[PDB]
C-alpha cells in the first residue's frame, strides 16, 4: 500500500571500552516495517548485540554491550522494508579505549541506585554528569530509550539530571541507565533497578512535645537535668543546642527522650531543644538565667 | 630427560597410569621429601605434619597435575614455590595453618581449575595475590577468618564455577561482581557477616518458581542463610524470590530482630527517607585557608552524602576540593569562586532530602 | 518456684524427662533466645550461629546441667556469664570463634565434669581461668593455637580422665605434671610442637609389653606421633618402651632427621656432654658497681649453666645477685666478700664441665 | 635361739607439707626379725605410707609421701620381733606447712637431673642444698638409703652434696633422691632418674688443624679471608679470637671451617684461632703485620 518512511533514524555514536550504546530506529508504512540491523552488507550477529523491538512495533533498537574496540568500530545500517518498499540508514560507532579518553568526555559523577517507591507516588532517579562541553542527559529503561518529552504525560526529566516518575505504575518498575552525551561521545551510568511495591498508607503524625523543654533556675555553680520528650509517626530524633551548637553528636540521637545536663555554667545562654523527623522540625525554648 | 624412576624413601611411587604417581599420604612427614622424581603427575602429601614448604620442594616439576597438601600444619609458604608448576590443575591446601596469602603465593599458577584453601586461619588475602590465576573453575575460602576478599580478581574469572566463602566473616560482596561474570552454578556466603546482598540475575535465577502443571528448574544454587541481615526494602527483592526456607533470620532493624526472613511480609520490609540532623548555617572565612562544612544526615539505610557548588552540578576528590566519608567538606584553597550558596543532598532507596549552607569569603 | 513452663519462640521444650529440657538445636538464631525457663536442666542450643553470649542469657539457671553451644560462631563471652550454673556438669563451646580464655570466663563453674573447647581459635588461656574447676574429668583442648596451658591448674585437678591437647602448638609438657594426676586414662599430644617428653610412671604404663602368648592391656593411652621430636638420651625412657608405631619422626639431631623414632636403636639415641664455649678469664671493677661475668657452654642437649661462690655452695636470684637464663652474672652491689675464685658449671644429661673465673675489686 | 637386736634405729625428723620422710630400722637375730611399723599402738596403714624392705632382709625403710600436717604428725614405732624376743624403737615426726617454714630451713638450690651414663662408666648425680646451719646431704635410690661409707666400695659422695657411682652396673639405674638435713629439719630434692645403657665404644680423636691459619700480609685498609679448619671426633667447634675477645657468638660456631675476614685494620694485632672440643682444646696463631 504506502512505501515505509523513517520517522526516527540513530546517530553516530562513541562510547568507552566495556561501555555500551544504542541506535534507536523506528518506521512507519502499510505493511509495518520490517527493521534489519547490518554491520558492513550483513544482518548483525554476536553474543554482545541484542537488538530490543519497540512496544509500538515501529521499530527496534540496536544495543551493543559490552563494547569491544577495534572489533565493533564500523558503519552500521538500519533497514525498513516492507511489501513496496525497501529503505536504509546508515551511522557510525567510534570505540576508544579506556587510556584514550580524552578530558571532557562525559563522566558520571553520580550514578542511579536502588529505589523502591509505594505505587501511585513520586519516585526520583538521580544522575549527575559533567565534561567539556556540560554533557546531555537522556534515561533508557530496560534497554530502551525513556521518553521524556514535555507533551503532557507521566515521566519528566528534571533540570537535574534526575528523572522523576510519579504516581508509579507497575509497569514502571524495571532497570534504568542514565546517559551522558556530549561532542567527544557518550557515557552511560551504571545500572540501577527501581522496585514499585503496593501501596500501605500509615497515620502520619507530624512532631509534637509530650514533656516541652522546662525553664529551670539554678544559681551559678549547679548543674539541672532538663527533661525534653517528643513524639510523632516517624518518633522525632531529639537533640540539644545552645545556639547553633549542637550538643549531641549524630551517631548518639536519642529518639524518644533528651536530658540536658549542664556543667558548672555560670554565664547566662538560651537553650534549644530541637525534635527532628522526616515530617519536619520543630524547636523549643529552654531558659536557664544565672544570678 | 630420559632417567630412572625415584621415589622417596618412605612413600610409594606407582607407574600404573601413564601419569607417573607418587603417594606419600599418611607417612608422617614433617617435612617435603627432598627426593621425589620430578615427572610425578600425581602427588599426595595429605594427612601429613609438614609445617614448611620451600621453594626447593616443588621446584622443577612440570607435570604435577594434582597436588594434595591437605591436612598438614603449614603454616608458611616460601614466595614462588609453586611458581614452577605450569601444569598444576589442582592444588589442596586445606586444613592448614595458612593465617595469609601472599601476593607471590600462586604467583606461578595459571591452569588452576581448584584453589583449595578451606578449613584455614586466614585474616587477609594480599590484594594483587590472584591476579596470577585468572582460570580458577573453582575457589574455596571456606572455613576462615576472611573480612572481604579481592573481588576485582574475582571478577575477573569467567571460568568460575563455585565460590565457597561460607563459615568466614565477610562484611558485605559489591554490587558488580558477579555482573559479567557467567557460568556459575553455586555460591555459598553461609555463616557470614554480611547485612544485605546485591541484586543480581544470577540470583534471581537462585529461586525456583512455576505455575501449577510446570516445573521451572535451578540453575544457581545460593545459600545466604546463615549472616545478620539488616531486613529492609533493600532485601525486598530477595524476599520477592520463591525459595526453600534456609532459616535465615533477621538481625535489624529492631522491629524485626529474631524474625525469620521468609516469614515476614514484602510490606513489612522497610527502608526509610534521609533527615538531615546537622548543618552548618553560614560560614566566613577568607581566601586561601582550610575550610570545613558539617552535613550530616541519618535514616534506614545510612543515606549518601553529597554536594552541590553554588549553580552548579557536584563536588567530589579534586584538586580544588576533597570530599570523605562522613560528609565533612573540605576546601583546601578557598576562591571568591567559591562563594555563595552550597546545597547538600542526602539521597536513600527511599528517597533525598535536602539543605543549605551559606559560605562567604 | 512454682510457675508454668515457658518456651522459646522458636525452639521445642520437653517435660519428658523429669529433667525439663529446652531444644533450641539448629533454629538458626542468631543470639541466645530471652525467654528460656531458668528450670531447663538440658539446654541444647547447637548448630546455632550465635556471636555473642551475654551476662543475661545463662543467668539465673540452677538445675541447668547440659549446655551445648558447639557449632557456633562465638568470639566473645562476657565474663561471669557462666558464674549463674553450680550444677553444669558438662559445657561444649566447641567448634567456635573463641581466641582467648579469659580468667572470669568459667568462674563460676564447679561440678563441671566435662569442658569442651576444642576446634576453636584461642591461642592463649588465663593463669587463674582454670582455678574455678579443679572436678574436671575431661577437658578437650584439641585444635587450637595454644603455645601453653597452666599447667599448675591442670595437676589440680585429680580427678581428670582425659586431656585432649592434639592438634596445638605446645612446646613442652613440665616434668611434675603428672605426678599428682590419678585415674587418668588418656592423653592426646599428637600433632604438636614439643621436642621431647618428660617421663612418669603413667607413661611407663602407656606400653603393651609381654611374652609370646600374653596380652597386656594398656591402663594408659598416649598419642605423640604429630610433633618434631628431638632424638637424644632424654628420650630413651621412651624409646626403651614396646608400644605401637604410630610413625613419629625425629626432626633433629641432623643425623636422625627423617627417621622414624621406632626403627632407631635404643644405642643411637645420643645426647652430648656440655663444653664450654666462652668465659672472661680475670675481671677487675671495684665496690659497689655494675659486674657482669660471662659463661657459655654448648651441647645436646643445651647444657644447664650455674656459679659457685669462691668457697661456696651455689647463687641465685637474691638481693646480693641475679642469674640468667644465657648464663651471665649479675652482681649488682659488689663486695670485697666477693673477692675470690669464681666456677662456672655446666650440666647435661650426659655429664658435666666445669671452668673457672677470678674477681679481684 | 638369739633374742633380736637393733643395728640401726630412726631418729626425729621435721619434713614440710608435701615432702616425704623416712625411717630406717634393722635389726638382726635368730630367727629373721619380723620388723613392725605402728602409729600409737597398732600397725600403721594408709595410702601415703609405705613400707620398704632391705635388700638384706634385716629391716626395712616407712616412707611417708607425701606429709599430710597435721595428720601425720604423731610418735612412730619401730618394733623388732621373733620367737624368743620382742624389741621397740621410738621417733617423733613434726610436719610444718609451707608458710611455717622458717629461713635457714634446708633449701636445695640445685636438684638431680636426669642422667644417662654408658656401663661401666663414671656417673655422677649432682646436689646442692643451703641453710643455716649448713645442712648435710644424703641419697636415697629407690626409696632406700644408699651407702656412702668410705669403706671400700663403688660408691662414693663427694665434697659437694653430688654422688658419684663408678663402673655403673645396670642395678644402679632408678630413681634418686638428694636430702638435706639440719637442725631445722629435712627437706627432699625432686628425684631424678639415672638410667644406664649398654657401652658402646668409639674412636676418639682429640681435635688437630687439617688447615692452620695462615699468617698473611696486607697493608693496611684491606680485607683478607683466612682459613682455619680443624678435624677430629668429636669435630671441634671453631672460633676466632682476638687476644680475649671472641670474634663469633656462640650461638653461630662453625663446626667444620671458620674463616676470618678483616675490614679496614690498619694497626698490628696477632690473631687466634681456636678449635674446642670435649677431647680438649688447641690454639694455632696467625699473624697479620700492617706495614
Ligand atoms: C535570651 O536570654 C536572655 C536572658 O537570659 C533574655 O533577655 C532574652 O529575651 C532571651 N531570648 C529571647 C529570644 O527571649
Ligand atoms: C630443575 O631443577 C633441578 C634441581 O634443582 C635440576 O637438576 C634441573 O636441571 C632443573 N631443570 C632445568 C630445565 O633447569
Ligand atoms: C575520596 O576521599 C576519601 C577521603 O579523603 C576516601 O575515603 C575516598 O575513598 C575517596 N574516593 C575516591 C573516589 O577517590
Ligand atoms: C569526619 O572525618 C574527619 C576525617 O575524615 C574527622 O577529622 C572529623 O572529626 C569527622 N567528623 C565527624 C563529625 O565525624
Ligand atoms: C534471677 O534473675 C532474674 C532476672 O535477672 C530475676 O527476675 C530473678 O528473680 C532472679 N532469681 C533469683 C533467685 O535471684
Ligand atoms: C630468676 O631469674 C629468672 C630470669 O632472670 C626468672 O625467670 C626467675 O623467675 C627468677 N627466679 C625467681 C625465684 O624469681
Ligand atoms: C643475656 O640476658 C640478659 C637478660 O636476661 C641480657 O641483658 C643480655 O643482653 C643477654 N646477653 C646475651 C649475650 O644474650
Ligand atoms: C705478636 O706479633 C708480634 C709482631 O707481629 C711478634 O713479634 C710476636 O712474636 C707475636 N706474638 C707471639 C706470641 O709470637
Ligand atoms: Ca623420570
Ligand atoms: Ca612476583
Ligand atoms: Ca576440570
Ligand atoms: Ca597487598
Ligand atoms: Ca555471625
Ligand atoms: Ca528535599
Ligand atoms: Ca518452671
Ligand atoms: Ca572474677
Ligand atoms: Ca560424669
Ligand atoms: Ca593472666
Ligand atoms: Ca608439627
Ligand atoms: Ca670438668
Ligand atoms: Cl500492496
Ligand atoms: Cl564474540
Ligand atoms: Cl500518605
Ligand atoms: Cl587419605
Ligand atoms: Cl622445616
Ligand atoms: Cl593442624
Ligand atoms: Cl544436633
Ligand atoms: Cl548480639
Ligand atoms: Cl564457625
Ligand atoms: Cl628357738
Ligand atoms: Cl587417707
Ligand atoms: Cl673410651
Ligand atoms: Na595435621
Ligand atoms: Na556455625
Amino acid at each position: 500500500e504506502t512505501p515505509p518512511r523513517f520517522t526516527r533514524t540513530p546517530v553516530d555514536q562513541t562510547g568507552v571500552s566495556g561501555g555500551v550504546a544504542s541506535f534507536i530506529c523506528q518506521a512507519t508504512g502499510d505493511p509495518r516495517p520490517k527493521i534489519v540491523w547490518n554491520k558492513k552488507g550483513k544482518k548483525v550477529s554476536n553474543q554482545r548485540f541484542e537488538v530490543i523491538e519497540f512496544d509500538d512495533g515501529s521499530g527496534s533498537v540496536l544495543r551493543i554491550q559490552p563494547l569491544r574496540t577495534p572489533r565493533d568500530e564500523a558503519i552500521y545500517e538500519c533497514v525498513a522494508s516492507n511489501n513496496v518498499g525497501e529503505i536504509s540508514v546508515s551511522t557510525r560507532l567510534t570505540v576508544l579505549r579506556e587510556d584514550q579518553i580524552p578530558r571532557g568526555f562525559p563522566t558520571i559523577d553520580m550514578g542511579p541506585q536502588l529505589k523502591v517507591v509505594e505505587r501511585t507516588r513520586t519516585a526520583t532517579m538521580l544522575c549527575a554528569a559533567s565534561g567539556n562541553p556540560d554533557p546531555e542527559i537522556t534515561w533508557f529503561k530496560d534497554f530502551l530509550p525513556v521518553d521524556t518529552s514535555n507533551n503532557n504525560g507521566r515521566i519528566k526529566q528534571l533540570r537535574s539530571g534526575a528523572l522523576q516518575i510519579e504516581q508509579s505504575e507497575e509497569s514502571d518498575q524495571g532497570k534504568y541507565e542514565c546517559v551522558a552525551t556530549n561532542s567527544a561521545g557518550t557515557r552511560y551510568s551504571a545500572p540501577a533497578n527501581l522496585y514499585v511495591r503496593e501501596l500501605r498508607e500509615v497515620r502520619r503524625v507530624p512532631p509534637r512535645f509530650s514533656i516541652p523543654p522546662t525553664n529551670h533556675e539554678i544559681m551559678p555553680g549547679g548543674s539541672v537535668n532538663i527533661t525534653c520528650v517528643a513524639v510523632g509517626s516517624p518518633m522525632p530524633y531529639v537533640k540539644w543546642m545552645l545556639g547553633a551548637e549542637d550538643l549531641t553528636p549524630e551517631d548518639d540521637m536519642p529518639i524518644g527522650r533528651n536530658v540536658l545536663e549542664l556543667n558548672d555554667v555560670r554565664q547566662s545562654a538560651n537553650y534549644t531543644c530541637v525534635a527532628m523527623s522526616t515530617l519536619g522540625v520543630i524547636e523549643a525554648i529552654a531558659q536557664i538565667t544565672v544570678k | 630427560p630420559g632417567d630412572p624412576q625415584i621415589c622417596p624413601k618412605r612413600c610409594v611411587c606407582q607407574i600404573l597410569s601413564p601419569n607417573l604417581a607418587t603417594l606419600c599420604a599418611k607417612k608422617g612427614l614433617l617435612f617435603v621429601p627432598p627426593n621425589i622424581d620430578r615427572r610425578t603427575v600425581e602427588l599426595r602429601l595429605a594427612d601429613n605434619f609438614v609445617t614448611n614448604i620451600k621453594r626447593k620442594d616443588f621446584a622443577n616439576m612440570t607435570s604435577l597435575v594434582d597436588l594434595t597438601l591437605s591436612r598438614n600444619t603449614i603454616s608458611f609458604i616460601t614466595p614462588h614455590a609453586f611458581a614452577d608448576l605450569r601444569n598444576l590443575r589442582a592444588l589442596h591446601l586445606n586444613s592448614n595453618r595458612l593465617t595469609k596469602i601472599t601476593n607471590d603465593m600462586f604467583s606461578g599458577l595459571s591452569n588452576l581449575h581448584h584453589l583449595i584453601l578451606n578449613n584455614n586461619q586466614l585474616t587477609l588475602i594480599s590484594s594483587t595475590a590472584f591476579d596470577d590465576v585468572f582460570a580458577l573453575e573453582e575457589l574455596d575460602l571456606s572455613y576462615n577468618n576472611l573480612e572481604t576478599i579481592p573481588w576485582d580478581a574475582v571478577e575477573k574469572m569467567v571460568s568460575l564455577h563455585t565460590l565457597s566463602l561460607d563459615h568466614n566473616m565477610i562484611d558485605n560482596i559489591p554490587k558488580g561482581t558477579f555482573s559479567h561474570l557467567h557460568k556459575m552454578t553455586r555460591l555459598d556466603v553461609t555463616s557470614n557477616k554480611l547485612q544485605k546482598l546485591p541484586p543480581d540475575p544470577l540470583f534471581q535465577r537462585a529461586q525456583v518458581l512455576a505455575t501449577s502443571g510446570i516445573i521451572s528448574p535451578s540453575t544457581f544454587a545460593l545459600s545466604f542463610g546463615g549472616n545478620p541481615l539488616h531486613c529492609n526494602c533493600e532485601l525486598l527483592w530477595l524476599r520477592r524470590l520463591s525459595r526453600e526456607d534456609d532459616l535465615e533470620t533477621c538481625a535489624s532493624p529492631p522491629l524485626l530482630t529474631g524474625r525469620y526472613f521468609w516469614s515476614i511480609p514484602e510490606e513489612e520490609f522497610l527502608c526509610e527517607p534521609p533527615l538531615i540532623t546537622r548543618h552548618t548555617h553560614e560560614m566566613r572565612v577568607l581566601e586561601g585557608q582550610r575550610a570545613t562544612l558539617r552535613c550530616k544526615a541519618r535514616g534506614d539505610p545510612e543515606p549518601a552524602i553529597h554536594w552541590i557548588s553554588p549553580e552548579g552540578k557536584l563536588i567530589s576528590n579534586a584538586t580544588r576540593s576533597l570530599v570523605y566519608d562522613n560528609g565533612t567538606l573540605d576546601i583546601l584553597i578557598t576562591t571568591v569562586k567559591d562563594t555563595g550558596a552550597f546545597t547538600c543532598i542526602a539521597s536513600n532507596p527511599a528517597g533525598e532530602a535536602t539543605q543549605i549552607v551559606d559560605l562567604h569569603i
